């Protein structure tokens, strides 16, 4: 009659285990086709009914929701990727469960996983040493300032559709991270604005922020669009003449009367109006629609404006001019206001654009991206992302390593070297340890095409012959060094990388059951 | 602005004249911005395919099964179009590939409307060059975008 | 060359007859998986060399790839593959004329 979980799920033993191990294996099934530049891209339709598709192992496991305990302990440790270090978060995930899979053959031969935890410790402690060695310094050596931002940006932005365009889509990279304090860099602060139709070579770059200019409101042919030094206003309540929620009951019964609470409907609103003109500025922002009495009145007096701005658009113009919104009309004080260089309103696109440009006090900038398609455009921008990181952190890290499959091999051709000399179980479980590096290289080339039986055993050989560097070419299908061909990542990426798989490996296999209380 | 006033005896007879005469604005449209011409039905999906299927065999490899399912799958709109039209999807469009090649390279397509031959010349049927080329732009890339996506995780609604 | 000789006919003689070279390609698609080569990878090695080159040119066993057939002693007889496509379109045609099987007795 008693019973002990009163109807509360809890299994252990060996299966458990086991289960876990089938839970590692599918998050990494996953995310095995997004694994590198030209990895294929996860279509995710999350219950918001929001449909997304990228490749970005963060954006993946964060709209996926794996309720799965196991499973999840991988989602966490991604984010935790994506904060130490911000890139990798897919290989990250597939390294650690690739260590489930060698694992899986020592669980039914008896060998215990604390020991099989305790040979990953020791193999990881030993792969960083030998990553500090493969870490080459370099600032000035044998580069310029301007060929290294470029020729590291012409290899993430290579084999893609802007591959011909790639040197104007280079000058437009490399100068969005100069226009920002090398000391402080963020993805954050570049903005992209993505212009349906035009060429993809005719993009311009922009030193201030740009919106969409979403104000649907009639009188156009005034208010003009260009002005040297404008005031700029922003504001929060609304100006137009009939109001958008708010009434009043009023009762009158005489002619003069209602043409009295007609203008004083307008009185009211005239009122707050006429002292937006008394503060003088020539541009007015607003976060809520700016009506067409208040878009005429400022069309006399020579005011822009534009309402409905979006708040992300309106944080940025803070950072832009170094302005701030003010609720009211009355009390706006003169260090609200903000001026750009130039301002303009461009056409591109076959759409209004509004833009801020040379902006001194601007701590962000906007990028603006043509083509023929919304979907290329989307994907040049994310072509771009990847392009914006490896220049990023080529200034932010000056201690580089070979990538593209040239230090993983290396990590995984001294570790069979130094399990030689240790006896014992130890030694097929670090032999299983260097295997287990042996995926990083071959989803790359499963993922891009190319054959993983000939590249990976050709690449065996050369590296074992004395060669360090040699990686993958993702361009031409052959083994190369990847130091000449400029594919690069920072040592704390393959640091932070074996760390936090190996530490979310060793939290998985430490699980011997899994309670899961209903309620 | 100009204001086009439509009429018609019923609902759905203003709805298609209305629609039929913007579909000739946007024709009009491209024939302005590009001068450049071609005559689209059923002859440009022969010529494309024609030039295709000579150039498959010198690229020599995994292209020339793609340029060869290439010119194969531009072959369904002339075979499509002949389906519609209550004619032999491939005996039209071999007759058209052999006019084509027997005499000179040209714009011959299918029978649909109706004419003493298959010219597309003097039957005055016309599409845009810049339209062509749009059509066969993204149909090619959204073809890659499908081939993209390795996984479908779909899930339910909370 | 049937495929290049069917482009010059009309109407159904083009369709059928490009599909008549097609299964012609499983006798070196079967010799590149049995000998364990890349399927897709050998055959363009020999629809490569057989534009410029000739007949010369084959799959190798003992070269474990695309050769001369000629300088490794490789020779088949032309009456063997004359009485195939031969006893093969007679077996093809048999077959597609029994339109249905009846128990008759």
């Amino acid at each position: 009659i008693v019973v002990l979980k009163e109807g509360t799920d809890a299994s252990q033993g060996k299966g458990q285990i086991i289960s876990n191990i089938n839970a590692c294996v599918a998050v990494q099934e996953a995310l095995k086709p997004t694994l590198g530049p030209l990895g294929s891209d996860i279509l995710i339709v999350t219950s918001n009914q929001k449909t997304t598709i990228s490749n970005d192992g963060a954006t993946i496991l964060k709209l996926l929701d794996v309720v799965h305990p196991a499973a999840k302990t991988l989602v966490d440790i991604s984010r935790a990727q994506d904060a130490e270090v911000g890139d990798g978060t897919t290989s990250v995930t597939i390294l650690a469960g690739e260590l489930m899979k060698e694992a899986k053959p020592f669980l039914e031969e008896g060998i215990s996983s604390h020991l099989i935890m305790k040979g990953y410790r020791k193999a990881v402690s030993l792969a960083v040493e030998k990553i500090n060695e493969l870490a080459v310094d370099i600032t000035s050596e044998k580069s310029s300032g301007r060929e290294l931002l470029e020729r590291c940006a012409r290899t993430a932005m290579s084999s893609k559709l802007i591959h011909n365009n790639a040197d104007f889509f280079v000058k437009m990279c490399v100068d969005a991270v100069l226009s920002l304090d090398r000391n402080d860099l963020d993805d954050k602060l570049i903005g992209i604005k993505k212009i349906p139709g035009g060429a993809m070579e005719e993009s311009l770059f922009i030193n201030g922020v740009a919106f969409k200019k979403t104000f649907s409101y009639a009188g156009f042919e005034q208010q003009p669009k260009k002005f040297n030094n404008p005031k700029i206003l922003s504001l929060n309540v609304e100006l137009e003449l009939k109001a958008e929620k708010d009434n009043a009951e009023v009762r009158v019964e005489h002619v003069e009367d209602y043409q009295a609470i007609v203008d004083a409907e307008w009185q009211l609103i005239f009122e707050k109006l006429r002292q937006v003109e008394e503060t003088g500025a020539n541009i007015v922002l607003s976060k809520l629609p700016i009506g067409d009495l208040a878009t005429q009145f400022f069309a006399d007096r020579n005011i822009f404006c534009a309402g409905r701005v979006s708040a992300d658009d309106m944080n940025r113009v803070i950072q832009a001019v170094g302005g701030s919104i003010q609720s009211t009309t009355s009390d706006i004080k003169p260090e609200h206001l903000g001026t750009c260089a130039l301002f303009e309103e461009m056409q591109i696109g076959s759409e209004r654009y509004n833009l801020f440009q040379g902006c001194p006090q601007a701590k962000t900038c906007t990028l603006l991206l043509r083509g023929g398609a919304e979907q290329v455009i989307a994907e040049v921008e994310r072509s771009l992302h990847d392009a914006i990181m490896i220049v990023k952190r080529a200034l932010q890290n000056k201690l580089i390593v070979a990538g593209g499959g040239a230090t993983e091999m290396e990590v995984s051709k001294c570790l069979r070297d130094y399990s030689k000399t240790i006896a014992g179980k130890q030694q097929m479980i670090i032999n299983a340890f260097a295997k287990a590096l042996e995926v990083i290289p071959r989803q790359l080339c499963e993922n891009a095409g190319f054959d993983a039986i000939e590249i990976l055993n050709k690449l065996r050989l050369a590296h074992s012959k004395g060669e360090k560097w040699y990686g993958v070419v993702f361009e031409t299908e052959n083994i190369g060094d990847n130091f000449a061909k400029f594919v690069w990542e920072p040592a704390l990426v393959k640091i932070n990388a074996l760390n936090s798989a190996t530490e979310a490996t060793n939290l998985i296999l430490s699980v011997d059951e899994t309670i899961t209380n209903k309620g | 602005t100009v204001t086009c006033f439509v009429r018609g005896s019923n609902k759905m007879i203003v709805d298609e004249a209305e629609r039929a005469l913007h579909d000739s604005l946007c024709v009009v449209r491209n024939l302005v911005k590009d001068s450049r011409v071609v005559y689209g039905g059923g002859a440009a999906e022969v010529t494309m395919s024609l030039a295709v299927s000579e150039e498959a065999d010198k690229q020599r490899g995994i292209d020339q099964y793609a340029f060869r399912g290439f010119a194969q799958a531009l072959d369904t709109i002339p075979m499509t179009l002949a389906e519609n039209s209550g004619l032999d999807p491939i005996g039209t469009l071999s007759t058209l590939k052999s006019k084509q090649l027997k005499e000179k390279i040209s714009n011959i397509g299918v029978d649909c409307l109706g004419y003493g031959s298959n010219d597309m010349k003097e039957l005055f049927v016309v599409d845009p060059f810049i339209g062509k080329k749009q059509q066969i732009l993204l149909a090619t890339q959204l073809c890659r975008m499908i081939l993209k996506i390795d996984n479908v995780i779909i899930s339910g609604k909370d | 060359r049937l495929s290049k000789e069917a482009r010059s006919m009309e109407g159904v003689q083009a369709f059928i007859w490009q599909e008549f070279a097609s299964a012609l390609e499983v006798i070196p698609t079967t010799l590149a998986e049995n000998a364990g080569l890349n399927s897709i990878k050998v055959v363009t090695e020999l629809r490569s060399k057989h534009e410029n080159g000739e007949l010369n040119d084959g799959i190798s066993v003992r070269r474990s790839g695309t050769t001369n057939t000629y300088e490794e002693h490789i020779l088949q007889p032309v009456l063997v593959s004359t009485s195939a496509i031969t006893l093969a379109s007679e077996c093809v045609k048999s077959i597609l004329r029994i339109d249905d099987i009846a128990f008759s007795r």
